[PDB]
């Protein structure tokens, strides 16, 4: 490495003194690297008590010793036994201090980040798995995810860095819940971290997926982050990429694809039958380059997946999976409709005696007929009488698709029922304002169910009248989100002041989706989910795009 | 600050007891002004040093000064120090009336005092009786002596080979302390 410096030094510091000291707030490694190698070269030669200890530093003597504007910290300590003055100084994570009330806003890049790369590579790795090897007691004391995340040189460097991390936080499934550090960087890395390579890109799918399969999620009933970066991960990858990845993920499902997110999945092929599109994959072969998804297919069709029965099938160039289509069963061979209404009935009728045996009632539920059981409460001006809400709110969330699955159906039949206007209006007076009360569904997978049995051939039609009056009605947040929209495109990445910010959006309009909003004869809230929350409702910016295409591009018929 | 110049002169009179000094005082050559011989750079830090070489009279019908080292780097010196070629009055007068010009050039330019040293290594004993005739400057051996021991505060050391001739005895006439007498047998000593 001498050799060549040297050389090149002879040439390029042709003066006669070591002018310019270059305070040099904004750009000042460009001057201070001629000092900066020299110096290294003297701990190169001092370690091994040769060589003079790189002698000749009289062009940079003024340079030397500069060490006696916070841009002016010249990290020259990559060498060796510097790692405590200038690193030492620079602004760490909280100590001091402790919900969402940790201080110490994080760094900026361009300000010190654009040169201390090569010298922060294991600090804050070890110091957050330092931190979580014992437990996430008190509340997060630092707010570095900013930092941490926005690092795309760091990511660019040591892609492998971040997989080595998730390993070994994945003991802490056993240790903790696995949640002060899971919902501590997968928010960030679908928010911040937009841009990444997808060869990873897709191990951390699969990772997500198990993770989603184990271990169990009752308690992080929050866990909706999870579904929106597994999104936002088989969202962005559409354009070239599945094809080559083929090998990667050529056994992931037959192992691990089809767990129980089956509206993942939905919206999983969906996007690659979209990526298949592009660009004309399957207009050569038709069963040559078939076995290419065909085993995706027969590994997922195991799930009653591709509902949609001849209605929906408009994105797939060449539908072949739609050639075995009519194995959905959809809605129980069409007669189970009234069936499953009067089954709904008899439960609102036994809800008289359920409360007694609930526990022995919600075990499973009979999955498809339990958590609708809510419709007929509010209808009778909150009927609920809180007999069962907390043990509604223990592990009906998953079946809920299930439950509306059926009642899609139910509320076109409702809705049907107008035939002029007559139950119209008491249906828009009614139901609009009952269902938010109370849930965070958010159309999560309503959009997907649509097409999958309601769309059918019993009332499409007319069941095509949901997306035009059903979900249009929702209109109680639009007034703050015209203030909301002010913060990431001002800001891409010149946030100084986003942790105050957020927290005082968030402490205003929103409390939680544990959380209930009637104080009746009693309510123990027990209150224990605050890990991390920098994110509420760009999760629903993405999934608009699903509904934006089953809306207009996919539905293109009517 | 180690501003030393050479002064070759036995490359003529006593070509193979070159090395014979070379092996017992290339150390105050460099491992004195330096850490030792390495492949490294130089600059203005005042480290550099010269050498001037210089042959008879017989063996020079035009070429007579080939002072050539402006810097020497520290380490080009040895290199070229063997590689030199080699080849009574051998101009010892004129070889050496280069080297003061080249020392006060150094004082011209060194403004902003280093303990300069030079050696005016002679193999034979010879005498150039003519000042210059080849310079800007003209004066004797005696003249020139006197010149370089009381303008320049030069050690001015003659290492001479293992012999003791009468050049010694007259070289030595070096006034203010510069310790012109001493040809070292033993282990090397500073600059004297």
């Amino acid at each position: 490495f001498l050799p060549v410096m040297k050389l090149f030094d002879l040439l390029y510091p042709e003066k006669e003194c070591i002018p310019v000291p270059d305070i040099n707030k904004p750009q000042s490694t460009h001057a201070f690297a001629m000092t900066c190698i020299w110096i290294h070269l003297n701990r190169k030669a001092q370690n091994g008590d040769s060589t003079l200890q790189i002698p000749i530093p009289h062009s940079l003597k003024l340079h030397h010793e500069f060490l006696q504007i916070a841009l002016l910290c010249n990290a020259y300590s990559t060498n060796s036994e510097c790692f405590t003055l200038p690193m030492g100084a620079l602004v760490e994570t909280i100590y001091g201090n402790g919900a969402s009330v940790t201080p110490l806003p994080m760094n900026l890049l361009d300000s010190l980040t654009v040169h201390a790369k090569m010298s922060l590579i294991h600090s804050i790795a070890t110091r957050v798995i330092k931190l979580a090897h014992t437990k996430s007691s008190v509340a997060l004391a630092p707010a570095l995810v900013e930092t941490y995340s926005r690092l795309l040189v760091y990511m660019e460097i040591e892609s492998l860095g971040i997989k080595g991390f998730i390993s070994q936080l994945l003991p802490t499934v056993f240790k903790s819940h696995a949640w002060g550090i899971l919902h501590t960087l997968l928010e960030m890395f679908s928010h911040r971290m937009h841009h990444i390579q997808p060869h990873y890109r897709v191990q951390l799918l699969s990772h997500l997926h198990t993770l989603a399969a184990v271990a169990q999620t009752n308690q992080n009933q929050l866990h909706l982050c999870v579904e929106s970066t597994a999104l936002r991960l088989i969202t962005a990858l559409g354009s070239s990429e599945v094809q080559p990845q083929f090998t990667r993920f050529l056994n992931d499902p037959k192992t691990v694809l089809s767990a129980e997110s089956e509206e993942l999945n939905r919206a999983l092929i969906l996007t690659l039958a979209r990526a298949t599109h592009v660009t004309d994959f399957f207009t050569g072969s038709d069963s040559i380059q078939g076995t290419w998804c065909k085993d995706i297919l027969q590994t997922i069709m195991n799930f009653t997946p591709h509902n949609w029965a001849s209605h929906t099938l408009s994105c797939f160039p060449a539908p072949l999976q739609a050639f075995f289509k009519q194995n959905n069963v959809p809605q129980e061979s069409r007669f189970n409709l009234k069936k499953n209404v009067e089954e709904e009935y008899r439960k609102w009728k036994s809800m008289t005696d359920e409360n007694e045996i609930i526990t022995q009632f919600s075990v499973q539920g009979f999955p498809p007929l339990f958590l609708c059981l809510l419709w007929k409460m509010l209808l009778e001006t909150d009927h609920i009488s809180q007999i069962g809400y907390k043990v509604l709110e223990r592990i009906g969330a998953r079946a809920l698709v299930a439950h509306v699955r059926t009642f899609a159906d139910f509320l076109v039949y409702e809705f049907s029922t107008s035939a002029g206007g007559q139950q119209l209006n008491k249906c828009i007076e009614i139901l609009n304002d009952m269902v938010w009360k109370y849930n965070i569904v958010t159309l999560d997978r309503l959009i997907l169910c649509l097409a999958m049995r309601s769309h059918e051939g019993n009332e499409a039609q007319v069941c095509y009248f949901i997306i035009q009056l059903l979900l249009l009605k929702p209109n109680d947040f639009r007034n703050r989100v015209s203030d909301f929209v002010k913060e990431n495109s001002p800001e891409h990445w010149l946030q100084s002041d986003w942790h105050t910010k957020h927290m005082s959006y968030h402490k205003k309009y929103p409390e939680k989706l544990y959380f209930e909003g009637l104080a009746e004869q009693v309510d123990p809230p027990v209150p224990i989910q605050s890990p991390y929350l920098p994110i509420y409702f760009g999760n629903v910016c993405l999934r608009f795009l699903p509904v934006f295409d089953i809306v207009i591009h996919r539905f293109l018929e009517l | 600050v180690a501003d030393v110049v050479f002064v070759i002169e036995g490359t003529a009179n006593l070509g193979p007891y070159f090395e014979e000094l070379r092996k017992h005082y290339l150390l105050p050559a460099i491992e004195y002004f330096n850490g030792g011989p390495p492949d490294f750079g130089g600059d203005y830090g005042g480290t550099q040093y010269s050498l001037v070489v210089f042959n008879t009279v017989d063996c020079a019908p035009e070429s007579y000064v080939q002072c050539h080292a402006p810097t020497s780097s520290a380490y080009e010196f040895v290199t070229w120090l063997d590689g030199i070629k080699f080849m009574s009055c051998s101009l010892i007068a004129e070889g050496l009336s280069t080297a003061l010009q080249l020392f006060d050039d150094f004082k011209k330019m060194r403004e902003q005092q280093t303990h300069r040293v030079c050696l005016l290594i002679c193999n034979s004993p010879p005498y150039l009786l003519p000042a210059v005739e080849s310079t800007t400057y003209s004066g004797c051996t005696t003249e020139s002596l006197v010149q370089k021991i009381g303008e320049r505060g030069i050690h001015f050391s003659i290492v001479s080979p293992r012999k003791l001739p009468a050049l010694r005895l007259l070289f030595e006439k070096a006034a203010p302390p510069a310790l012109l007498e001493p040809l070292q047998q033993p282990a090397d000593v500073s600059q004297d």
